[PDB]
């Protein structure tokens, strides 16, 4: 029953602005606090913000104070995050999350239904926000040409694409045995690079042909490259 | 701003065992103002614990946590298969609320030394004016592994990039790549290129290398 | 008439958030075991609420004995700003005096202070006088 749907993602340049929305359903929305949590590349969860049921009390992580503004619309059962002065380091997946349905004052009195954001029992599937000044580009694909353990190894190096993600398949996608696709790495240039590899019998190299299928939706690109010894 | 330091950074356990987590707080939380979360790759995090050890909705009695002052621990009496994932502590005693950096619980297997391969820059990429050397470390365990690049046996730095894959879904092993990026002008000027691998499973370090053009 | 009678009975919050011409205002309310406060709702004509500093308002007579007892007296002579109960009493006593009925007896259900506060509005007798209130006022002809 309980679900949280985020929206508003996309690519924005440094200094730009962006607006996120989170729709709650299946419970009495007006009673609950809400918060936002993000995960940068290779980082853990980082507390960004939280607001109570009517948005009257809003507070922020030290690292986001000033640039971020939280709001909510109890009339149409929406909560928002207005993000201004976005910077590259703010690049991350952002999750909307439901807080508590009670709170406690300095006197120890518990207030049922006046929710706040101490912790989060319901989390959205998350929406990606990428903050970078790099222009959408399709990858350059370079072959990685070949032994240890009695076999050879090969792969495609998908380099200088932007932004994430890409998807790789082999022979349309029927070849899964032995394929490792590595996590993308952000290069000094701010562009991504990764390698895709697959282990095969050294003897089967000459007989059969190997092509790697690179997909890069941001630029609606698709690139195959045959690997020759 | 409350800083949370967790330990260990990750755990190597086996189904049926008990797991004990650790989260150190910089300043004093009131024991009951602590939460713990669970997160598997590819899924949203799920709340496990609030109020120190009040069970969150849907969380079985098999999970328990506690602690006080500046150290708090979580204990899982008997791990099951679905329990291998990343776990985060969370304090809400003082704004800004902050999370620990996470501790990963992974599938334990037998020790596996790495299979080591080196790939030279292809002629294509060079022709385009860049030069990339790839080192592949295949099917090894444990995760800890040091990869060092050497040019004419001289150690490089700041011009290489690593990357480890997710734990293998079939054999519970890892794979890792190390990528050395060089300019074309310098590449043609030098001879020896080497990938050095140090790992728990090797009796001593293994070096793969080639001389440019051979 | 030679003698009239009047009966009185009257019954008389902190923070009220007010929204959306009527008021959909919501606020904390107390029930259960001295701690847990379920946040309830109600309604309120703008006349019934007072402003004070977002937008949060609160409740605006003040004393309930004179509320009722004033409805007693004034319920006697066949007759039926807010910040002073005392005045509205001297008002009621003005009407009744202006009809000729001298207050007979008045019963009341810091007592000495309160009575003397009434006797000042009625100019009656101390030996005549003595949260919810039910109060009675008897009118005599002079
Ligand atoms: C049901 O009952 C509940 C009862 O709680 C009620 O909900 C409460 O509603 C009120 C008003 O809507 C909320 O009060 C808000 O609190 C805001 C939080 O501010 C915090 O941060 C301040 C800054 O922190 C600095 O200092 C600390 C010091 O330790 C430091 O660490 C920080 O790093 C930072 O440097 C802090 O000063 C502030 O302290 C206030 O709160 C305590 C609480 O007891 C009080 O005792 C203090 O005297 C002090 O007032 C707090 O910790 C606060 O920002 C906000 O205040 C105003 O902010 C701007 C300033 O211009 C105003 O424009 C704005 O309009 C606000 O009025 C506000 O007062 C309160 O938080 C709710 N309850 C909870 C638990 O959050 C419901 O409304 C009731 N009704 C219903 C229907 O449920
Ligand atoms: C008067 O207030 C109540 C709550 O104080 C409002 O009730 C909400 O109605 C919406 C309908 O869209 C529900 O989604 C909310 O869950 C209700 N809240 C609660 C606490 O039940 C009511 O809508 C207000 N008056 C009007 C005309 O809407």
């Amino acid at each position: 029953e309980v679900q949280l749907v985020e929206s508003g993602g996309g690519l924005i340049r440094p200094g730009g602005s962006l607006r996120l929305s989170c729709k709650g359903s299946g419970f009495i929305f007006e009673n609950f606090g809400f918060g936002w949590v993000r995960q940068g590349p290779g980082k853990g969860l980082e507390w960004v913000s939280g607001t109570n049921w009517n948005g009257g009390d809003s507070r922020y992580g030290d690292s986001v104070k000033g640039r971020f503004t939280i709001s909510r619309d109890n009339s149409n059962n929406f909560v928002y995050l207005q993000m201004n002065s976005l910077r590259p380091e703010d690049t991350a997946i952002y999750y909307c999350a439901r807080g508590t349905d009670y709170t406690i004052d300095d006197q120890g009195i518990r207030y049922q239904g006046s929710g706040t954001f101490w912790y989060f029992d319901v989390w959205g599937r998350g929406t990606l926000v990428t903050v970078s000044s790099a222009s959408t580009k399709g990858p350059s694909v370079f072959p990685l040409a070949p032994t240890s353990g009695g076999t050879a190894a090969l792969g495609c190096l998908v380099k200088d694409y932007f932004p994430e993600p890409v998807t790789v398949s082999w022979n349309s996608g029927a070849l899964t045995s032995g394929v490792h696709t590595f996590p993308a790495v952000l290069q000094s240039s701010g562009l991504y690079s990764l390698s895709s590899v697959v282990t095969v019998p050294s003897s089967s190299l000459g007989t059969q042909t190997y092509i790697c299928n690179v997909n890069h939706k941001p630029s609606n690109t698709k690139v195959d490259k045959k690997v020759e010894p | 701003e409350i800083v949370l330091t967790q330990s260990p950074d990750t755990l190597s356990l086996s189904p049926g065992e008990r797991a004990t987590l650790s989260c150190r707080a910089s300043q004093s939380v009131h024991s009951r103002y602590f939460a713990w979360y669970q997160h598997k790759p590819g899924q949203p995090p799920r709340l496990l614990i609030y109020g120190g050890s009040t069970r969150a909705t849907g969380i079985p009695n098999r999970f328990s946590a506690g602690g006080s002052g500046t150290q708090f621990t979580l204990t899982v009496n008997r791990l099951e298969a679905e329990d291998f994932a990343v776990y985060y502590c969370q304090q809400y005693g003082r704004s800004p609320y902050t999370f620990g950096q996470g501790t990963k619980v992974e599938i334990r297997r037998t020790v596996a030394a790495p299979s080591v391969f080196i790939f030279p820059p292809s002629d294509e990429q060079l022709k385009s004016g860049t030069a990339s050397v790839v080192c592949l470390l295949n099917n090894f365990y444990p995760r800890e592994a040091k990869v060092q690049w050497k040019v004419d046996n001289a150690l490089q730095s700041g011009n290489s990039q690593e990357s480890v894959t997710e734990q293998d879904s079939k054999d519970s092993t890892y794979s890792l790549s190390s990528t050395l990026t060089l300019s074309k002008a310098d590449y043609e000027k030098h001879k020896v290129y080497a990938c050095e691998v140090t790992h728990q499973g090797l009796s001593s370090p293994v070096t793969k290398s080639f001389n440019r053009g051979e | 008439s030679l003698i009239r009678i009047g009966h009185g009975f009257d019954v008389h919050c902190v923070t009220l958030h007010c929204t959306n011409e009527v008021r959909n205002c919501s606020f904390n309310m107390t029930t259960e075991l001295r701690d847990k406060k379920q946040k309830v709702h109600a309604l309120f004509y703008k006349l019934d609420i007072v402003p004070i500093e977002n937008s949060k308002y609160r409740l605006i007579g003040g004393d309930v004995a004179l509320h009722a007892l004033t409805d007693a007296i004034l319920g006697a002579a066949a007759l039926g700003k807010n910040a002073d109960s005392r005045g509205l009493l001297r008002e009621a006593f003005r009407q009744v005096q202006e009809k000729g009925y001298k207050i007979g007896n008045v019963d009341i259900t810091h007592i000495d202070a309160m009575r003397a506060k009434i006797a000042e509005d009625l100019q009656c007798d101390i030996e005549q006088v003595n949260i919810a209130c039910e109060a009675v006022a008897l009118l005599i002809r002079q």
